[PDB]
């Protein structure tokens, strides 16, 4: 436990990347998160919305 | 059923095949088609319902006898087992970047 | 069976291949009622009475 | 062939604690060295479950402890039985059990397993019958008075025939069978796991990951079930169909699942080697 800052920087970068990746499986108020299923199983207007 | 009458007094074995939908999940349906195994090429794959695009290499990841899919620490599709033959593939996107 | 003692043939949990019924030359009547016989290969059911 | 058995006293059952058991695979996703955190129906750790007794010793002054009550089915049942002579030999999962609603009959009789789904008129004390002989010394399953009538059935299932041990061996228990019965979205998924054991008392400590076994799409509303035990009617105990029946020696544990978050730990091959909960204690949280 001597090189604390060098490890903490990498840990913060990894956590930021993991959060950015996980932010793709959210609904954000929509029906689902998969775009192809939304555009296939729904009318064009609501799909575009 | 005397074998001397006309064509209107002969046995006619009739079938009354009917179809109906209950609330239970469907267990009898029609057959499905399958294509060839084109690997080492960025194509579109659909094994049992999942989609994606990427090459299908032959990795060495050993799955469990009951497990079918495969993910990583990022919770993304990385390896899917082939339905026909028990061969674990590997899904990786093709080349992409800036010029 | 007889006309007044028609026996049912409830069967499920199978793969119904309808491509053998209308592709034969041994029947006389194939008048389906609103089932799209050529489209039966993409419709799933629960029970098939016979 | 319904028969109300007699000579069975009453006694408050005991409660044995579950030591970190009831962890199964939620899905079929492969993960290697991943500390995934899922939320599903599981068994809370350090929670005591009902201990049903089934024994017949000479010290018992005519008690004949043969317990098989009609237990409810809220969300899941962590069925675990430590048997040594194959006493627990099926289940009578159902909803009403009065010849009005269908009931999932899963019974593995002498030949094979028959997962039948039909409307049956069950008795007030269902059981199986195995008669012992003094001339050729062969245990044969004869009595099968589980139900009394049938009706229009539904999707069933059979298997290839086989032969079990069917012998009253002496000593401590040597087998342990765990099961998890869940019923959601018309899918009665069943988990199973068989591990050896060398204990003669309450459920020992350890950890095991139950794998999915069958996913019969029955689509029923099972909310109350019961157990199917087996007696040892022989030349020793005389009488009739109502009195003069043995009970052997076995025990089965019944638990209840509750929705709670769990933290799983996948190994480098895909098997769960350890897990922790999320509300047993501040350190666990
Ligand atoms: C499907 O058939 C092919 C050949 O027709 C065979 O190689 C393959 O093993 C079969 N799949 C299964 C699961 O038996
Ligand atoms: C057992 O007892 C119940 C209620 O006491 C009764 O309804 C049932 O008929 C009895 N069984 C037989 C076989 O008489
Ligand atoms: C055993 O469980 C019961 C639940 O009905 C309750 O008395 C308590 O949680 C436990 N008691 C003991 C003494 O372990
Ligand atoms: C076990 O059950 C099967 C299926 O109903 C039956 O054919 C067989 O005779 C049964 N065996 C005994 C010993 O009752
Ligand atoms: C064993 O003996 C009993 C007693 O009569 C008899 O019913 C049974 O058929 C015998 N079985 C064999 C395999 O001899
Ligand atoms: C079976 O028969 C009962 C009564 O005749 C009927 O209500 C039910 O719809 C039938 N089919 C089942 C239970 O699948
Ligand atoms: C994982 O699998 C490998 C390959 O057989 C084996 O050598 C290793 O012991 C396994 N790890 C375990 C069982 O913890």
């Amino acid at each position: 436990s001597a090189l604390g800052k060098l490890q903490d920087v990498v840990n913060q970068n990894a956590q930021a990347l993991n959060t950015l990746v996980k932010q793709l499986s959210s609904n954000f108020g929509a029906i689902s998160s998969v775009l192809n299923d939304i555009l296939s199983r729904l009318d064009p207007p609501e799909a575009e919305v | 059923f005397q074998p001397t009458n006309g064509v209107g007094y002969q046995p006619y074995r009739v079938v009354v095949l009917s179809f109906e939908l209950l609330h239970a999940p469907a267990t009898v349906c029609g057959p499905k088609k399958s294509t060839n195994l084109v690997k080492n090429k960025c194509v579109n794959f659909n094994f049992n319902g999942l989609t994606g695009t990427g090459v299908l290499t032959e990795s060495n990841k050993k799955f469990l006898p009951f497990q079918q899919f495969g993910r990583d620490i990022a919770d993304t599709t990385d390896a899917v087992r082939d339905p026909q033959t028990l061969e674990i593939l590997d899904i990786t996107p093709c080349s992409f970047g800036g010029v | 069976a007889s006309v007044y003692a028609w026996n049912r043939k409830r069967i499920s949990n199978c793969v119904a291949d309808y491509s053998v019924l209308y592709n034969s030359a041994s029947f006389s009547t194939f008048k389906c009622y609103g089932v799209s016989p050529t489209k039966l290969n993409d419709l799933c059911f629960t029970n098939v009475y016979a | 062939q319904c028969v109300n058995l007699t000579t069975r006293t009453q006694l408050p059952p005991a409660y044995t604690n579950s030591f970190t058991r009831g962890v199964y695979y939620p899905d079929k996703v492969f993960r290697s060295s991943v500390l995934h955190s899922t939320q599903d129906l599981f068994l809370p750790f350090f929670s005591n479950v009902t201990w049903f007794h089934a024994i017949h010793v000479s010290g018992t002054n005519g008690t004949k402890r043969f317990d098989n009550p009609v237990l409810p089915f809220n969300d899941g049942v962590y069925f675990a039985s430590t048997e040594k002579s194959n006493i627990i030999r099926g289940w009578i999962f159902g909803t009403t059990l009065d010849s009005k609603t269908q009931s999932l009959l899963i019974v593995n009789n002498a030949t094979n397993v028959v997962i039948k789904v039909c409307e049956f008129q069950f008795c007030n004390d269902p059981f199986l019958g195995v008669y012992y002989h003094k001339n050729n010394k062969s245990w044969m399953e004869s009595e099968f008075r589980v139900y009394s009538s049938a009706n229009n059935c539904t999707f069933e299932y059979v298997s290839q025939p086989f032969l079990m041990d069917l012998e009253g061996k002496q000593g401590n228990f040597k087998n342990l069978r765990e099961f998890v019965f869940k019923n959601i979205d018309g899918y009665f998924k069943i988990y199973s796991k068989h591990t050896p054991i060398n204990l003669v008392r309450d459920l020992p400590q350890g950890f095991s990951a139950l794998e999915p076994l069958v996913d019969l799409p029955i689509g029923i509303n099972i909310t109350r079930f019961q157990t199917l035990l087996a007696l040892h009617r022989s030349y020793l105990t005389p009488g009739d169909s109502s009195s003069g029946w043995t009970a052997g020696a076995a025990a089965y544990y019944v638990g209840y699942l509750q929705p709670r978050t769990f933290l799983l730990k996948y190994n480098e091959n895909g098997t769960i080697t350890d897990a922790v909960d999320c509300a047993l204690d501040p350190l666990s949280e």
